């Protein structure tokens, strides 16, 4: 939230013997900022978290925390909280001793109780991890990580193990705890709603290299690779040719983001298309019609295109269209020319 | 070198003769009799153990039973009674002049009864774990497809029970193969009894070595068969949620009775018989009871300490740094535990005579052999304690502000030392009531409680042997109960 | 409405330690219909499926299948399929062996192969459910459930365990399979977007009671209670005084879907509101701007000198307003006068 980088990586590289999992990661984090790392589950995000936490030694690059180099410090001298997938709860301690583990004031217990109260657990503060549920274990792990009062917390897929219904509430509670305490977070996640709502910024990794970092809206509007485009939301990938400010695709003449020439791949979101009564322009048939409340998501199979081609169209709730009707496609939004 | 060197010379010693001598030893009619007797006893004991263990596991797992933990503890308790103690109780409580008005059964039937009663809890525990480790949704899905509960059990539950059946059957068969006290006291002619007779009575060390080689061949074949069957039907929990247990109704008093016949036969009745026999205990023999107890303690303490001291590095290397050395060491420990104790002691005797003659007839050799024999017994709890604390927990402690030494001493040590204590107690009680290895490896004139019981029962002095067996059973039962309670706590 | 129900529950009740999980649940499923039950966790949907399948005994009530009472029947004799949340696959059998478990006759294996053809998985027939991904273990479970050819299938959250990338494709494929086989489905799920599109009818459950049953459009557009309106989507609960075909609220004149007089509670959906430059009308200040992807969800605090009230507004992705602005609210839709 400041103009000075809290966490800053500079050319981080790492080889697992011969396989390079990181290939020059550069990344800057800021106070009170939640940044979520995204990728094709093989880009080395957990490796990045381990390198930042000190649990792994990079083969090159620098790590800066609060303006001072910490790349050579052991994990215990850094002051970076960590939340693991399995919560790494110590089984011989009740869920107050776990929280007091980090506290070096002869294991202060009042502060452990306050930290447990923040995550809303006081009735079960004397229960061992064997007799705790998944959400309760998650809250205990978060309280343990945040009890020593760090300025940076790494979270390795925290809510991925919870139930489907509990995630939406646990995510909001953890976010409000983090924002009221005032600690930056570095999150590794494989979720769309978590990346859209929980995170303040997004960072996308291809093969251990950061390729796109920005606000979730900026990443949604201006993607770079098809994986990012589908990850942020459903989209239409269209082969095409660009000759200027526009491009020629199977749907006709589609506006381009800024400019590109030659053969290319295009991302055109469903909200960038409109359905019209059958007239001129591209024609198609409605194959499906999803009802989502505030909007409808039609699917249209095109006609003039020799190969089979289906496009998604976003429409308002008052659309008087039905499955099997003939439609014409109108392009209102702007496409994004993906690099590949 | 725990078993690689000892049992190596066991085959070398046997293969030291004229080529016609080996043919003559192989071509003896007694070998077929020994094989038939051993296999028949193993099959009968397996059948009896199955008949006792399967219904008990079902009742204590899949039935609204009052106090399942209490019944499980009562059924596991017969593990504390040694085989020779049960054989002595059977001999003293039957026949002419016995406590009960019954004749002494044949050698086969008494041995079968005692061995089944003392070996069924292994199968019982395995079947209970298998029953607890199934997903009730699987049986529910089988039942929604049109299968009544009995056909569900036949076609769904039993295939998942099969690995537990194989494990329990292997344990029981190994115990029957390696058993010496029960068959010797009841004069049943298995391989172990024949080996003891040839080594001690007939003074036929070469033929004893050949019989030991036959016994290790059977043990290896059984292990290979179990491994092949396990790999055939490996099958690869489902949160193990609770399902509505089957109601009993008017069968509640009956089932309890079925859950009481084993414990009464293997624990309560032996205690009553020993207390009835010890009333006529001669005061002249009091001096030999204290000496026997002291000798048993003096052997069992260093054995427990050495067993723990060898189990801790093995388990730590197996967990933290898994390498080929870890599997080799674990397999060596398992083989040391699984080789029949009498053939194991003969291999140790032959090795010590060949290589290290100054160790033969000493307490050091006996202590080392017993420490290697009880390596798995101690290694169990240490394995559990180290599996409950992965190194990722040490990493988590390191992120919180702990150096590697403090991360070890605040996360791993509090469970490691408790596991070490449990393993030490297990090895202690194991070495307190070891008949074969102690009988065959102890110095001349050195006798522990088990050897006194065996010697007194061999000359039919039941009242004299009563206090020794009382001590053995009391300490064994107390330790088993304490360890079971501690495990339930953990 | 086939004029003859297939599945019909009548006053189903069930007490778990005198907790009364179900309070007189009534239902009427019809041939070929997919009915999805939504609700908060622990509202008795799973108990309802178990009672219908025979896996649990109702304290009272009756269950009718094809007109024949089956309340006292065991699960074997009902003939109702059931897809479990964990797919409840037999580990000692292959996929074809799993599918052929419920079949009978002289040619069971051919019918199992055909049932795998319907799903389209005649490649992994000889693979046990350890050499199977979570997205195809579900297909094996569905084929096993549908292989005997039942008239009704109970689905206990079948698409929850799948990855969100292929969830929509799996849902559409399953719906096509059920529709081509003419199989009615009773679905239990937590996602509202899943049930709004996958199902033919919706049922909201609270505390073991069925609050409202109807098509997703009828339950969404015309809710009856505040809980249904809150649960099936974001809305604004506005106390007002209906005066005919309109109501006078803090936002002014809101047209009513149904005419009403006197005091009442509108459920104004956010898509029924628009933001305009500050002119003559209701006035407010933007306090948030949530990026949902294709659209935006502004939060506006009213400045009409009332107790602090916050209203949600649904806007397009190209909305030029920003937090802290001065805006005027315009009503473009209708409010639903809830029944208390």
């Amino acid at each position: 939230m400041e103009r000075a980088p809290l966490l800053e990586l500079k050319g981080i590289r790492k080889r697992f013997g011969e396989l390079e999992v990181l290939r020059g990661v550069d990344l800057a984090l800021y106070p009170g900022e939640i940044l979520a790392l995204l990728g094709p589950s093989g880009c080395g995000k957990t490796t990045l978290l381990r390198v930042v936490a000190g649990l792994e030694v990079p083969d090159a690059g620098r790590v800066f925390l609060e303006g001072r180099d910490i790349t050579a410090l052991p994990p215990e001298k850094r002051g970076i909280g960590f939340v693991f997938q399995d919560y790494a709860l110590f089984p011989h301690l009740t869920a107050l001793g776990n929280v007091a583990f980090g506290l070096k004031g002869k294991d202060r217990l009042a502060r452990a109780r306050k930290a447990l109260e923040r995550v809303g657990m006081t009735l079960f503060q004397d229960r061992r991890p064997g007799e705790l549920s998944g959400g309760q274990q998650q809250r205990v792990a978060l309280a343990r990580a945040l009890a020593p009062g760090p300025k940076l917390v790494l979270l390795d897929e925290p809510f991925s193990s919870l139930d489907a219904g509990l995630r939406a509430a646990t995510r909001e509670e953890v976010r409000k705890v983090l924002k009221e305490t005032g600690t930056a977070a570095l999150l590794v996640t494989h979720d769309q709603e978590e990346a859209l709502s929980f995170a303040d910024r997004l960072g996308v990794m291809r093969g251990g290299e950061i390729l796109q970092v920005g606000t979730p809206e900026e990443v949604y509007l201006r993607p770079k690779t098809p994986f990012v485009a589908q990850f942020l939301g459903r989209t239409n990938l269209l082969p095409g040719e660009g000759r200027g400010r526009y491009a020629e695709t199977c749907l006709g003449r589609v506006p381009l983001a800024e400019a590109r020439e030659g053969p290319l791949l295009l991302s055109l979101r469903p909200e960038a298309l409109r359905l019209t009564p059958p007239g001129q322009g591209p024609q198609g048939e409605v194959v499906a019609r999803e009802f989502k409340g505030h909007d409808l998501t039609y699917r249209v199979r095109l006609h003039g295109v020799q190969p089979e081609r289906e496009v998604l169209v976003q429409e308002g709730p008052t659309c008087p269209f039905k499955v099997g009707d003939r439609v014409g496609l109108e392009v209102v939004g702007e496409g994004v020319a993906l690099e590949g | 070198a725990g078993v690689l060197l000892p049992v190596a010379y066991l085959g070398v010693r046997a293969l030291e003769a004229d080529p016609l001598v080996l043919r003559e030893i192989l071509l003896r009619p007694k070998n077929l009799e020994l094989l038939r007797n051993t296999l028949g006893l193993a099959a009968g004991v397996l059948g009896l153990a199955t008949l006792v263990a399967l219904p008990a596991a079902y009742l204590t797992t899949r039935t609204d039973l009052r106090g399942k933990r209490l019944w499980a503890t009562l059924l596991t308790l017969p593990l504390a009674v040694p085989g020779y103690v049960g054989a002595y109780v059977l001999l003293s409580a039957t026949g002419p002049g016995g406590l009960l008005p019954l004749p002494r059964p044949e050698g086969y039937w008494g041995a079968l009864l005692v061995l089944g009663l003392i070996t069924y809890p292994y199968l019982f525990l395995a079947l209970r774990a298998a029953f607890l480790g199934v997903d009730p949704s699987v049986e529910e899905a089988a039942r929604t497809l049109g299968h009544p509960p009995w056909r569900v059990f036949l076609r769904v539950t039993l295939p998942q029970l099969l690995p537990a059946f194989l494990s329990g059957y292997l344990v029981i068969a190994l115990h029957v193969l390696g058993d010496f006290g029960t068959v010797s006291l009841l004069r049943y002619e298995t391989f172990s009894y024949a080996i003891y007779l040839q080594y001690s009575a007939a003074f036929d060390r070469v033929y004893a070595a050949w019989l030991a080689l036959f016994l290790l061949l059977l043990t290896g074949s059984l292990l290979l068969l179990e491994a092949a069957l396990l790999r055939r039907l490996s099958l690869g929990r489902g949160a193990a949620r609770t399902s509505p247990p089957a109601r009993l109704g008017p069968l509640a008093p009956l089932a309890h009775l079925f859950l009481l016949l084993p414990f009464l036969l293997a624990v309560a009745f032996p205690l009553y018989a020993l207390l009835h026999l010890a009333r006529r205990f001669p005061a002249s023999a009091t001096s030999g009871l204290a000496e026997a107890l002291g000798h048993a303690l003096l052997v069992a303490l260093p054995v427990a300490f050495l067993s723990v001291g060898m189990a801790l590095p093995i388990a730590y290397l197996a967990s933290r740094y898994p390498s080929a050395a870890s599997r080799t060491l674990e397999r060596l420990a398992y083989l040391a535990y699984a080789i029949p104790p009498l053939a194991y002691a003969l291999a140790w005797i032959f090795f010590s005579l060949r290589t290290l003659p100054f160790l033969y007839g000493t307490l050091a050799l006996l202590v080392l052999a017993l420490a290697l024999h009880f390596l798995t017994e101690s290694l169990g709890p240490v394995r559990s304690a180290l599996a409950q604390v992965p190194p990722r927990l040490e990493e988590a402690a390191r992120t919180l502000g702990d150096t590697p030494t403090r991360a070890f001493f605040r996360v791993t040590f509090p469970l490691l030392w408790r596991g070490a204590a449990a393993g030490g107690s297990l090895a202690f009680i194991g070495a307190m009531k070891e008949l074969p290895i102690t009988l065959l490896l102890a110095p001349t004139g050195f006798s522990t409680l088990a050897t006194r019981v065996f010697g007194y029962t061999q000359e039919a002095m039941f009242a004299e042997a009563a206090p020794f067996a009382l001590l053995i059973v009391g300490l064994s039962a107390a330790f088993v109960g304490v360890l079971l309670w501690n495990e339930r706590r953990f």
